[PDB]
């Protein structure tokens, strides 16, 4: 179950990273 | 003659909009007014939904059924609308956008002569202790952190509702007390 | 042949529910599950009036036009199932019910022979500050407050959707120290 | 303004202790 936690980790922080440089100059 | 396609159109954006705050992660500040901002969008869509629901009604006649459940979504409507006025109440006399941007309870607040600190809390309480610290110079309650622009006054406050909470600098634990070196721990009491 | 009104239906009964989620104040410990447990009805109602509307748009042949749309809907939906199935995990890990009740991003979680310790936290700092006192005897942490049925081990912990992150109780500043009657804080730091 | 507030204040926590008194045994 710990596999998936650790595959899933980061992802989602990079995910929010991408959001960030995408949307940085419309705000 | 309303057509039917305008409520499934309103039903699926609504469905969209709950999706989007439901997963929505609150970690820094430019979300949490996206969460908030979509929420927004979200409520005109759920009116839209609604009214546009009970416009059907009367046109099929079935109206006289549930108009009690309507009277009470717009009841209710109407009692949310009063909160987001008393929130924006807030933030106008807290003088900082956090009070519509967070969702706790109360907000403990001070104000320096350029900045004013307006940080999120849960329930009034005995004590309250500040983290003063850098890595970027900050203070932070709870988690909460708000970057320090100047020094904290003796004087604090929590605002709320409807409550307003004054509370007196006791002490201050510097490191040499504490011995965890860069961080400053400020401890207020709740003034009788 | 599915019917029209069974939309109008589920539409009103979310609008309901939404009304009631959004209004609910965040004081107590019951309200929170009521505050969850309504969210739970709601979703269901979303998903309800979901599929049915998309029933709908089969039907009459109209699926063709939104079907990313319903897509992205579902994919959404899936993304915050999994996030509450995260939640469950914490909870069963947490060894307490307060992962699913409070919303927090973290949760700053200690366990004793007993009783286990679950306070919501936003984000990890480099120091936590725990209040215990009383009027009841109190574990207090940025306004959340849990029942002390115990002493404080040396050894906190923050739990996260990915993220565990050890603290070390480095100084426990008494009444003498702070010259605040009736309150010990305890201070932890981050454990490199 | 504040009329309202002071007004309002109390009546929303006298709705939930009535809250508290009915729904106690349900739960």
């Amino acid at each position: 179950f710990s596999k998936l936690r650790e595959q899933l980790g980061p992802v989602t922080q990079e995910f929010w990273d991408n959001l960030e440089k995408e949307t940085e100059g419309l705000r | 003659s309303l057509p039917f396609g305008w409520l499934v159109i309103g039903v699926a954006f609504l469905a969209v909009f709950q999706s989007a705050t439901k997963i929505i992660a609150l970690n820094k500040r430019w979300q949490l007014a996206l969460y908030k901002g979509f929420q927004f969008i979200c409520n005109l869509l759920l009116l839209f939904v609604t009214i546009y629901s009970h416009l059907l009604l009367v046109a099929a006649g079935m109206e006289a059924q549930f108009l009690y459940l309507y009277a009470l979504i717009y009841f209710l409507q109407c009692i949310n609308a009063c909160r987001i006025i008393m929130r924006c109440w807030l933030c106008w006399k807290c003088k900082s956008k956090n009070p519509l941007l967070y969702d706790a309870n109360y907000f403990v607040c001070w104000h320096t002569h350029n900045y004013d600190y307006c940080i999120p809390y849960n329930s009034v309480t005995d004590t309250i202790v500040v983290t003063e610290g850098d890595g970027k110079e900050d203070y932070q309650i709870g988690g909460y952190s708000e970057d320090r622009h100047s020094g904290v006054k003796d004087y604090v406050v929590v605002h709320g509702y409807f409550t307003e909470v004054y509370y007196q600098l006791e002490s201050t634990q510097i490191t040499t007390d504490t011995g965890i070196e860069n961080a400053t721990f400020f401890i207020f009491n709740k003034l009788v």
